[PDB]
RNA sequence: CUAUCUACUUUCAAAUUCCUCCCUGUACGAAAGGACAAGAGAAAUAAGGCC
RNA sequence: GUUCAGCUGU
C-alpha cells in the first residue's frame, strides 16, 4: 500500500482520461519552481475539467496527511486549467491556447525563446 | 505600495501594455478592502483609454525581508477570467508569488526570470 | 500609558535554564528593564494543558537530571543547527 | 546555413533521435512539433539570423536549461 | 501534589530583557521578548476563606532592591521571611 | 588588522549588558554552522538561500552592498543589482537559517559608507554581471577602497544627496549640480555639529570585551 | 474662545468581518443540485500594546 | 486655452 503520486503516476492517469498531447519537461533545479512541468491538450473545456478534478481526486487519495492540500486553477476560464501540487505543475490548455503561450518552448529554452527576442504579440 | 491614481509599468509583452500612449497605465481601483495594492494583488488600471485587471507583480515600496525591491511598480495585464494578456515576462518577478493566496500558476508559466 | 495591560495567549518558545531567561512570542506591555508579571494562559484553548508543566513548580533541588543550559519548542530553529532546507 | 548545412540537417537528426527516447512525452507531438519549427518557421532566413536559430536549437538538444521526457 | 484537570499554579515575575529574531524551520520569522527572572521568591500563602475570594492565592516578589529605600513595616516582613526586599 | 563585524557593536542605550552577550553567543554559534565573511558597504557578495516557496530550491542573487545596517541576530545588509534593466534589492538577514553561503566576490570599500544613492546614479553603477568569478583577496593586506565617483540621472532624485547631512563622497556632484545648488545646500550645514563631544561613542571598551567572547567560543 | 460655571478627561482586557482550502462530492438529494457546523490557511478592519 | 507629462504633507 505505497504507490506514491509521482510523476510517473500523473501521466498514468492523464493517459487514462484520454490526454491528447502529454508534454513533460524536466526542469533543472536552477529553474526555482517545479520538478516537472506538464502541458496537456483537451477536446474541450468539459475535458479539461473531467481530467483536472480526476488527477486531484486521485492525488487527495494517494498523499500524505503532511502533505498540502492542492488548488484548481483557472476555473473562470474556458481554455486554460493549471494544477500547482508542489513538485509537478500541469497546465491543461486547449488546442488553440496552447500555441498562442507555446509553454514548451519557454521553458526548454529559458532565455532564447523566440517570443522573448521581442517578438512580442502584437496581433 | 500601489493605490488609486499610482502609475504603473507594465512588464509583460502584450500589445496593450507595449503600446505607445500619452498617458501613463494608472491605477483606479485596488481590489483589497484597505486599499492598498502589494505583489499578489489584483488592481484596476486605466490603459490606453481601456480599463484592464492587472496583478502587481513588484513595487518600489520595502517589503518583508529576503524579498526582491523594485525600483519601478511593476505589473502584469490579466483578462476578466484570470488569463494573462500577454505571452511572457521578461521583468523578474517574485517567487513568492508561488505560495501567496490566489491564482497565480498562469503568471509564473510565462515568467522567464525569478528573483 | 503607564497602566497595566496583559497581552494573552503568548507562546514560550524557549528556555535558557543557566540565566533564567524565557522566550516569549511577540511583545509584551512596558519598557525594557521592566517587571513583568508571567502567568499561565487564561485563554480557553490553553485551558488544561498544564498535565505536562512542573506542578506546583519547578525545583531543581528535586531528584531529576539536570536540565540542559537552553530548552526550545519543537518547531525553533536552533543556533548551531544546520542551515535549514525546505525540501 | 547558419554555421554549415550539415550543421542544422545533423542538428535535425539528433533532435529527432531523443524523441524517440521519450518515456512519457507523446512522440508523435514532439515529432510534429519539432518539424513546425525547422521546416516553417526558420526554413527561409537570413545569413545573420540563421546564426540565432542555431544556437537555440542546440540549446534546446543539451537540455541544461530544460529536458522533455 | 499532583496536577489535577482545573488546578492553577503559580506564575513568576520577570524583568524584560529585550527583543530577538527566532526562526522556525518552516522559515517563518518571530519576534520573542527575552524575560528574565531575577530573585523570584513566594512571599505569602493565604487560603480561600481568608482570601475573600474563590481562590486562594500566592504573593510573588519580583527584583531585589535596596533596603535603604523601603518602608519599615515592609522591611519587617522580608526580616520574617529571611529574604532581602523586592521591588 | 582584525575586523569586527558591525552588528556585535551595540548601539547605544539602556539594554542590559547581559541580552547582548545572550544575543552573542547565538550570533557566535551560527557562525560556526555558516561562515560570515568580512565585507563592507560596496563590496559584491553573492548570497545563497534555500527558497520556502520553491520546495527549498537554492537561490542565488549577487549584488553590491549598499547599505549594512541592524544589531545583534536580526542584523541586515542589502544587496542591489539590475537584472533585465530592472534594479532590483534584497535586504537579506546574516544569521537566518535559509542562508546557505555567503560568497565575497569582490571585497572593497567605497568612499561613502551608504550606497543608497547609487538607486538615483546611472544604471551601469548599479549592473554587475550575474556570474562574475570572485576576484582572489591577498593575505594579510589593506582592504582596496574604490574611489569610483558615479554620475547621477536627472533630478529629482529619491533623496537631497547634496545636502550635507548625507556628507556623500562618492558622487560627480560638479557635473550634476551647478555652483548655486551647491551653495543653497550649504544653509543645512552644520558646522558645529563635528565638535560635539557629547555626541562621540566612544567603542573601544566595548569592542575588546566582545574580542574576549570571540576568542573565548573560538578556542572552546 | 484670555473658558467663570455644568458636564467630561481608563465602563482597564470576552472581536468582528471577507476569501481559499477542508469537511465533501459527504448529509440531504427521485436525481440534478448540494450542506451545516467542525476545523486549516490567508487577508483586512477594530481594540490593546511593542521596536 | 485645456488635456497630457512633471512636482509637492493638499
Ligand atoms: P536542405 O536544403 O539540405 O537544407 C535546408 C536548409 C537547412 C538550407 C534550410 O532549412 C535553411 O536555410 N535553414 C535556415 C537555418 C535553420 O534551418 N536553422 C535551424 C533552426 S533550429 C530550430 O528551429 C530549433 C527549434 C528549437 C525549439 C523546438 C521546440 C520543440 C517543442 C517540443 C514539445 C514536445
Ligand atoms: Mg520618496
Ligand atoms: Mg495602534
Ligand atoms: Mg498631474
Amino acid at each position: 500500500t505505497g504507490p506514491k503520486f509521482d510523476i510517473d503516476m500523473m501521466v498514468s492517469l492523464l493517459r487514462q482520461e484520454n490526454a491528447r498531447d502529454i508534454c513533460v519537461i524536466q526542469v533543472p533545479p536552477e529553474m526555482r519552481y517545479t520538478d516537472y512541468f506538464v502541458i496537456v491538450s483537451g477536446t474541450s473545456t468539459r475535458h479539461l475539467h473531467a481530467m483536472a478534478f480526476y488527477v486531484v481526486k486521485m492525488y487527495k487519495h494517494l498523499k500524505c496527511k503532511r502533505d498540502p492540500h492542492v488548488k484548481i486553477e483557472g476555473k473562470d476560464t474556458d481554455d486554460w486549467l493549471c494544477v500547482d501540487f508542489g513538485s509537478m505543475v500541469i497546465h491543461l490548455m486547449l488546442p488553440e491556447t496552447r500555441e498562442i503561450y507555446e509553454l514548451e518552448k519557454l521553458w526548454t529554452l529559458r532565455s532564447y525563446d523566440d517570443q522573448l527576442a521581442q517578438i512580442a504579440p502584437e496581433t | 505600495a500601489i493605490q488609486k491614481m499610482t502609475r504603473v509599468r507594465v512588464v509583460d509583452n502584450s500589445a496593450l501594455g507595449n503600446s505607445p500612449y500619452h498617458r501613463a497605465p494608472r491605477c483606479i481601483h485596488v481590489y483589497k478592502k484597505n486599499g492598498v495594492g502589494k505583489v499578489g494583488d489584483q488592481i484596476l488600471l486605466a490603459i490606453k483609454g481601456q480599463k484592464k485587471k492587472a496583478l502587481i507583480v513588484g513595487h518600489c515600496m520595502p517589503g518583508p525581508r529576503m524579498t526582491p525591491r523594485f525600483d519601478s511598480n511593476n505589473v502584469v495585464l490579466i483578462e476578466d477570467n484570470g488569463n494573462p494578456v500577454g505571452t511572457r515576462i521578461k521583468t523578474p518577478i517574485p517567487t513568492s508569488l508561488r505560495k501567496r493566496e490566489g491564482e497565480y500558476s498562469k503568471v509564473l508559466a510565462i515568467a522567464q526570470n525569478f528573483v | 500609558g503607564n497602566i497595566y495591560r496583559t497581552e494573552y495567549g503568548l507562546k514560550v518558545w524557549r528556555i535558557n535554564t543557566k540565566h533564567n531567561i524565557i522566550y516569549v512570542n511577540g511583545s509584551v506591555p512596558g519598557h525594557k528593564n521592566c517587571l513583568v508579571k508571567v502567568k499561565d494562559s487564561k485563554l480557553p484553548a490553553y485551558k488544561d494543558l498544564g498535565k505536562n508543566l512542573p506542578f506546583p513548580t519547578y525545583f531543581p533541588d528535586g531528584d531529576e537530571e539536570e536540565l540542559p543550559e537552553d530548552l526550545y519548542d519543537e518547531n525553533v530553529c536552533q543556533p548551531g543547527a544546520p542551515s535549514i532546507t525546505f525540501a | 546555413a547558419p554555421w554549415s548545412r550539415e550543421a542544422v540537417l545533423s542538428l535535425y537528426r539528433a533532435l529527432l533521435r531523443q524523441g524517440r527516447q521519450l518515456r512519457y512525452t507523446d512522440r508523435d507531438f514532439y515529432f510534429a512539433s519539432i518539424r513546425r519549427e525547422f521546416r516553417k518557421n526558420q526554413k527561409l532566413e537570413d545569413a545573420e539570423a540563421r546564426e540565432r536559430q542555431l544556437e537555440k536549437g542546440l540549446v534546446f538538444l543539451n537540455g541544461k536549461l530544460g529536458r522533455i521526457i | 501534589h499532583p496536577w489535577e484537570p482545573g488546578s492553577f499554579r503559580v506564575g513568576l515575575i520577570a524583568l524584560k530583557l529585550g527583543m530577538m529574531p527566532l526562526w522556525t524551520k518552516d522559515g517563518q520569522k518571530h519576534v520573542v521578548t527575552l524575560l528574565q527572572v531575577q530573585d523570584c521568591h513566594v512571599l505569602k500563602y493565604t487560603s480561600k476563606e481568608n482570601c475573600n475570594g474563590k481562590m486562594a492565592t500566592l504573593s510573588v516578589g519580583g527584583k531585589t532592591v535596596s533596603r535603604f529605600r523601603k518602608a519599615t513595616s515592609i522591611l519587617e516582613f522580608y526580616r520574617e521571611l529571611g529574604l532581602p526586599p523586592k521591588q | 588588522r582584525r575586523f569586527l563585524s558591525p552588528e556585535f557593536i551595540p548601539r547605544r542605550g539602556r539594554t542590559d549588558p547581559l541580552k547582548f552577550q545572550i544575543e552573542r553567543k547565538d550570533m557566535l554559534e551560527r557562525r560556526k554552522v555558516l561562515h560570515i565573511p568580512e565585507f563592507y558597504v560596496g563590496s559584491i557578495l553573492r548570497v545563497t538561500t534555500a527558497d520556502p516557496y520553491a520546495s527549498g530550491k537554492i537561490s542565488q542573487f549577487l549584488g553590491i552592498c549598499i547599505q549594512r545596517s541592524g544589531r545583534g541576530l536580526g542584523a541586515t545588509f542589502i544587496l542591489r543589482n539590475v537584472i533585465e534593466g530592472q534594479g532590483v534589492e534584497i535586504c537579506f538577514e546574516l544569521y537566518n537559517p535559509r542562508v546557505q553561503e555567503i560568497q565575497v566576490v569582490k571585497l572593497e570599500k567605497r568612499l561613502d559608507d551608504s550606497l543608497l544613492y547609487l538607486r538615483d546614479a546611472l544604471p551601469e553603477y548599479s549592473t554587475f554581471d550575474v556570474n562574475m568569478k570572485p576576484v582572489v583577496q591577498e593575505p594579510n593586506q589593506k582592504v582596496p577602497v574604490n574611489e569610483l565617483k558615479v554620475k547621477m540621472k536627472p533630478k529629482p532624485w529619491s533623496k537631497r544627496w547634496e545636502r550635507p547631512n548625507f556628507n556623500i563622497k562618492g558622487i560627480r556632484f560638479d557635473l550634476c549640480l551647478t555652483e548655486q545648488q551647491m551653495k543653497e545646500a550649504q544653509k543645512w550645514n552644520q558646522p558645529w555639529l563635528e565638535f560635539d563631544m557629547m555626541r562621540e561613542y566612544d567603542t573601544s571598551k566595548i569592542e575588546a570585551a566582545i574580542w574576549k567572547e570571540i576568542e573565548a567560543s573560538k578556542r572552546s
